[PDB]
């Protein structure tokens, strides 16, 4: 919906360097 | 009995210390990748600097005016450092005495005197006594060598020797690897000495005078001191190390001049200029390093890593089970 | 980020990476720094 | 040499530095990072002292608390080299830096001057009058309104003397200028004073102006920006 | 008060004032019993 994209757009190297010491992020 | 390494099955039991495991996913392990070779890079100095002449010299120095020599751009050998007498004191602190044959340093400084039998326990970080204080002082996070051995067949003499002397008083204690020559008389008393000797006017030098026939704990000792500076530089001096050709994109280990590691060295478009050596990255880790034989800059990257799931059913229904590779696109497992 | 900023540490220890621990100090001496960087890394995990 | 009583009694003029001095620390490469250094820099917006010459003759005696930093805006190459030492005779050791035509010599060893030096287009070249053995030589590449600002940085710290300098094409004006690392020494003297060195030639005759600017370091704590190369841009 | 009290605790040094250990004996072990305090102290502000 249009409320529902607002908010999504509203909230929004690193990570690899991260990866690279075994920190990683799964998904839902 | 169960093997650990047969299945993925087994290694799931073997995780889950049962015999029997329920449904679920459960987590397992990680996959790597191993190594194939080994390559060594080294710089391409071959000849040799200054350590006979060092021990085998005629005459060292008094103790407040130690002799000191700087050694850099050649290939150092501890080999020679062996044969020196049939028994010998030879410690190092922050190094072992096995291992530095190869290791890389910047620069080497060798300082050589002679000192009393008995005070060579007094050549050691942060000790205190006569020659410590007053002669030749040494920092706290010294790292480095000390070689000590007997002078008495050389040294002593029944004639007389009077030719090495020692400082016994002075104001304040002195600055580590810091050196007086100073002749000013001592102001105990009150009023000016003019020059000239008296009571509280002692004359800041005294001697050994070394005979042959003194006990066990009073002849000279010889004495030589080695430090070294392990730090990021162009590591000018290092020992006997043979080279070997590189190889890029194949997940091997390696050792550039002294750093070891494992992992892929591929092609870099990093924007160094003359001074810079290698890089690091927001982790403080070394990323790129420059190969001391052809002067170009490669990146280091560690070869592919995972995690492994396994997804089955329970031991009482069947035993087959799924296999999940966590985070790759496997047309490049 | 904390805990990867973490691993630069020394936990008085002669250096904060490993492969230098073990390639200047003989296997006797060595496991006094290992040690100490393995007890202080553990404790920076253990937290997180 | 000759001794003369026309001098005039004026103090140097007192300037401002806004955001000069900023030198590589490290010989590491890092890009896009902000780090944090601890080490010797020259304070923000600090007072410098700054010396005109054109008749008037400026080459006084500096100490050398701990470093220095000397910039130079100037035209036609007036300022030539440094004289660095403790007593400035024959007593101690001293080290010397000159442009040659088309080379730079370095030297350090015991040396003679008057009272007043300076140096003699060149076809002369007297500045010393006496030299003993020396220990450590050095020959290298040329280092090469007013129109050329060279700002140049004198450490000596751990047995060597570190040489940093950056030059630049145009009251010091603003904007930031990292410092490229130049040359290192292994030398190990004392060091306690130094002393500029200008070009004078005989000569209706026009004489070109140069100014230069001395300051002095202290331990301070920085945090600096390395962009998507490995330039200091703040 | 735990936070408090715990300040005079040796962890295995031989001394919880840290002036007598410093003036008492070498640097060499004064590390290690510096490093003891330290490590004993941060534990005691985690617990907290
Ligand atoms: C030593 O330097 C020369 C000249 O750059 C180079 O060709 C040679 O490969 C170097 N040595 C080794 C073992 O690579
Ligand atoms: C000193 O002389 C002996 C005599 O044979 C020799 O073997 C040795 O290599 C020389 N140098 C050193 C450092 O001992
Ligand atoms: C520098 O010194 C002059 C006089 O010596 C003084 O007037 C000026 O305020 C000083 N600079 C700063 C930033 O205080
Ligand atoms: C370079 O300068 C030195 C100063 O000591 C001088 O002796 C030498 O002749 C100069 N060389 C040239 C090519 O001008
Ligand atoms: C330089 O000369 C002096 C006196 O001739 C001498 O004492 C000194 O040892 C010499 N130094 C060198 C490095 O030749
Ligand atoms: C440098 O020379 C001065 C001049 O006498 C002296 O006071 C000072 O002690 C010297 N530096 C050192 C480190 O001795
Ligand atoms: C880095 O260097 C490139 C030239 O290769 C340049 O185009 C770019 O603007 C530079 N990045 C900066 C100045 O941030």
């Amino acid at each position: 919906s249009f409320i529902e994209d607002l908010l999504f757009n509203k909230v929004t190297d690193l990570i690899c360097a991260q990866k690279f010491k075994g920190l990683t992020v799964l998904p839902p | 009995a169960v093997d650990c390494a047969l299945d993925p099955l087994s290694e799931t039991k073997c995780t889950l210390k049962s015999f029997t495991v329920e449904k679920g996913i459960y987590q397992t392990s990680n996959f790597r990748v191993q190594p194939t070779e080994s390559i060594v890079r080294f710089p391409n100095i071959t000849n040799l600097c200054p350590f006979d002449e060092v021990f085998n010299a005629t005459r060292f120095a008094s103790v407040y005016a130690w002799n000191r020599k700087r050694i850099s751009n050649c290939v150092a050998d501890y080999s020679v450092l062996y044969n020196l007498a049939p028994f010998f004191t030879f410690k190092c602190y922050g190094v072992s005495p096995t291992k530095l044959n190869d290791l890389c340093f910047t620069n080497v400084y060798a300082d050589s005197f002679v000192i009393r039998g008995d005070e060579v326990r007094q050549i050691a970080p942060g000790q205190t006594g006569n020659i410590a204080d007053y002669n030749y002082k040494l920092p706290d996070d010294f790292t480095g060598c000390v070689i000590a051995w007997n002078s008495n067949k050389l040294d002593s003499k029944v004639s007389g020797n009077y030719n090495y002397l020692y400082r016994l008083f002075r104001k304040s204690n002195l600055k580590p690897f810091e050196r007086d020559i100073s002749t000013e008389i001592y102001q105990a008393g009150n009023k000016p000495c003019n020059g000239v000797a008296g009571f509280n006017c002692y004359f800041p030098l005294r001697s050994y005078s070394f005979r042959p026939t003194y006990g066990v704990g009073h002849q000279p000792y010889r004495v030589v001191v080695l430090s070294f500076e392990l730090l990021h530089a162009p590591a000018t001096v290092c020992g006997p190390k043979k080279s070997t050709n590189l190889v890029k994109n194949k997940c091997v280990n390696f050792n550039f001049n002294g750093l070891k590691g494992t992992g892929v060295l591929t092609e870099s478009n990093k924007k160094f200029l003359p001074f810079q050596q290698f890089g690091r990255d927001i982790a403080d880790t070394t990323d790129a390093v420059r190969d001391p034989q052809t002067l170009e800059i490669l990146d280091i990257t560690p070869c592919s890593f995972g995690g492994v799931s396994v997804i089955t059913p329970g031991t009482n229904t069947s035993n087959q089970v799924a296999v999940l590779y966590q985070g790759v696109n496997c047309t490049e497992v | 980020n904390t805990l990867v900023k973490q691993l630069s540490s020394k936990f008085g220890a002669i250096s904060s990476v490993l492969n230098d621990i073990f390639s200047r100090l003989d296997p006797p001496e060595a496991e006094v720094q290992i040690d100490r960087l393995i007890t202080g890394r553990l404790q920076s995990l253990q937290t997180y | 040499c000759v001794n003369l009583t026309t001098r005039t009694q004026l103090p140097p003029a007192y300037t401002n530095s806004f955001t000069r001095g900023v030198y590589y620390p490290d010989k590491v490469f890092r890009s896009s990072v902000l780090h944090s250094t601890q080490d010797l820099f020259l304070p923000f917006f600090s007072n410098v002292t700054w010396f005109h010459v054109i008749k008037r003759f400026d080459n006084p005696v500096l100490p050398f608390n701990d470093g220095v930093y000397f910039a130079s805006i100037e035209k036609s190459n007036i300022i030539r080299g440094w004289i660095f030492g403790t007593t400035l005779d024959s007593k101690t050791q001293s080290l010397l830096i000159v442009n040659n035509a088309t080379n730079v010599v370095i030297k350090v060893c015991e040396f003679q001057f008057c009272n007043d030096p300076f140096l003699d287009m060149e076809s002369e070249f007297r500045v010393y009058s006496s030299a003993n053995n020396c220990t450590f030589e050095y020959v290298s590449q040329p280092f090469l309104n007013f129109k050329n600002l060279r700002e140049f940085v004198f450490k000596n710290i751990d047995g060597y003397f570190k040489i940093y300098s950056k030059h630049t094409p145009i009251d010091l004006p603003q904007g930031f200028s990292a410092l490229e690392p130049l040359v290192d020494l292994p030398i190990g003297i004392n060091i306690t004073r130094f002393q500029t060195l200008l070009a004078l030639h005989r000569s209706g005759w026009t004489a070109g102006a140069a100014a230069y600017y001395v300051g002095y370091l202290q331990p301070r704590t920085f945090l600096l920006k390395y962009n998507e190369n490995g330039t200091i841009t703040d």
